[PDB]
């Protein structure tokens, strides 16, 4: 499974496939994709 | 296992061979009903074997309510004798059993939804419409009504062995979908 | 008769085609010798039925996906022998309820029965034969939130009701006597747990369940209050 | 003026769509042969 976030309560979900799309603990159907864990690099230029 | 289905109702047809005057029949029979406006047949009954006959003007007769094939033929001959006694040139012919109904109890609850999913092409289950699962067996061609309680109804048989055959065939399936 | 074109490298010839296609250059090239394979890559009854069906699903506010599943279904049935009748009212309701099922949406037999008068039992037979045809051409839970809507109940109430339905089905005992009674009773329990009044007659009216039925379900459900508690 | 219904909005919609509630009102609910002859 893959980790997501709720729209409002910002709770961590990590719902799996074939769970459709909804938050547990509230009805918001807007799920954020929960930013990547691995490191990202920039040049200050 | 150990369970064998109990026969509950046998339906048969008989050709009397002559036309009948229904008012006459209804009038002379000891236990008859006849209201032309509701149904076109005299509904006659006898006490032994306890059965009901639907008697038509064409001379055809339907006999139902018997619990055994013996009782069916017996009661049929009896109805024919009554018609004779009333005065028509009736003959007891073409006795044929058209439908046999049986039932039993497997003694455990069944998961109807699982069974319906697994045996989908033979099953029909709409619990809001009717609480039992309708199972249409291919060989033998018998219809079974399966209930959550474990009570089973088998119907559509022309011969007793078909009732017995179907149950033997369904038992393993009912076991696979038990609740306790 | 033949007419199928395949792309093959006359210089390679080793494999069948293994190539890449370059959309920007609009050309297609063998990935091996780097040769260009191609260039200049270019960039009466029914209609009446679907019309009235369209009206029905529309008045029902069902999302187009459901509408179109039912349309598809109905096309398959169409003029076939086995149907042998039903006057076009039974088929439209059947196909609808199908498309609902297949769409994972749920609608009660009563609801559709409110959009169309099908006489009931006749409807069941038609629905079953249609179901058989679909197999030949080869779940209460959803109802629970929908009902809350009708009552406008909080989310926690709804999820509580869901836990209640799963727990009740496992514990068996009356097997449900159709799902509708269980869904409504499950709610009635969950709400009575909480302080929010609907009382009883209001839910029996509103959701069209016999008050006696709700109370009867309530006694047995009350007996198993022990194991139904989520927290 | 016009009045805004303030309810939970769920009840109103339930009545709108298929409600499982029907009827409750009616409007456009729509001598023998020898002597005899
Ligand atoms: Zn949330
Ligand atoms: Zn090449």
């Amino acid at each position: 499974t893959l980790k997501y976030i709720c729209a409002e309560c910002s709770s961590k979900l990590s719902l799996s496939r074939t769970d459709a799309v909804r938050c547990k603990d509230c009805g918001h159907r807007i799920l954020l994709k929960a930013r990547t864990k691995r490191l990202v690099q920039f040049e200050a230029r | 296992s150990g369970i064998v289905p109990t026969l509950q109702n046998i339906v048969a047809t008989v050709t009397l061979g002559c036309r009948l005057d229904l008012k006459t029949v209804a009038l002379h029979a000891r236990n008859a009903e006849y209201n032309p406006k509701r149904f076109a047949a005299v509904i006659m009954r006898i006490r032994e074997p306890k059965t009901t006959a639907l008697i038509f003007a064409s001379g055809k007769m339907v006999v139902t309510g018997a619990k055994s094939e013996d009782d069916s033929k017996l009661a049929s001959r009896k109805y024919a004798r009554i018609i004779q006694k009333i005065g028509f040139a009736a003959k007891f012919t073409d006795f044929k059993i058209q439908n046999i109904v049986g039932s039993c109890d497997v003694k455990f609850p069944i998961r109807l939804e699982g069974l319906a999913f697994s045996h989908g092409t033979f099953s029909s289950y709409e619990p809001e419409l009717f609480p039992g699962l309708i199972y249409r067996m291919v060989k033998p061609k018998i219809v079974l009504l399966i209930f959550v309680s474990g009570k089973i109804v088998l119907t559509g048989a022309k011969q007793r062995e078909e009732i017995y055959q179907a149950f033997e065939a369904i038992y393993p399936v009912l076991s696979e979908f038990r609740k306790m | 008769p033949n007419l199928n074109i395949v792309l093959t490298c006359p210089e390679c010839k080793v494999y069948p085609p293994k190539i890449v296609e370059r959309f920007s250059e609009g050309d297609v090239v063998c990935a091996l010798c780097g040769l260009v394979l191609s260039d200049k890559l270019v960039d009466n009854e029914v209609q009446a039925a679907f019309a009235k069906i369209t009206m029905l699903c529309d008045a029902a506010e069902l999302p187009k996906i459901v509408k179109d599943c039912a349309k598809e279904a109905y096309k398959l049935c169409h003029d076939e022998k086995t149907l042998k009748g039903k006057s076009m009212e039974s088929i439209m309701a059947a196909s609808i309820l199908i498309g609902c099922r297949r769409a994972e949406v749920a609608r009660t037999f009563k609801e559709i029965q409110s959009l169309i008068h099908v006489k009931t039992k006749e409807f069941g037979k038609t629905l079953n034969i249609m179901k058989n045809i679909l197999r030949g051409k080869s779940q209460n839970l959803t109802y629970i939130p929908r009902f809350c809507s009708h009552l406008g109940l909080p989310m926690q109430v709804t999820t509580s009701a869901e836990y209640t339905a799963k727990k009740c089905k496992e514990i068996k005992e009356i097997a449900g006597k159709s799902p509708i009674t269980i869904a409504v009773v499950s709610i009635y329990l969950n709400i009575l747990l909480f302080q929010i009044p609907i009382t009883a007659a209001k839910v029996g009216q509103t959701l069209q369940v016999t008050e006696g039925t709700i109370k009867s379900g309530y006694k047995i459900l009350y007996e198993h209050r022990d194991k139904l508690v989520d927290p | 003026r016009i009045t805004t219904l303030d309810e939970t909005v769920g009840v109103t919609m339930s009545h709108t769509g298929m409600s499982m509630r029907s009827d409750n009102s009616n409007f456009l609910k729509v001598m023998p042969k020898k002597e005899i002859l």
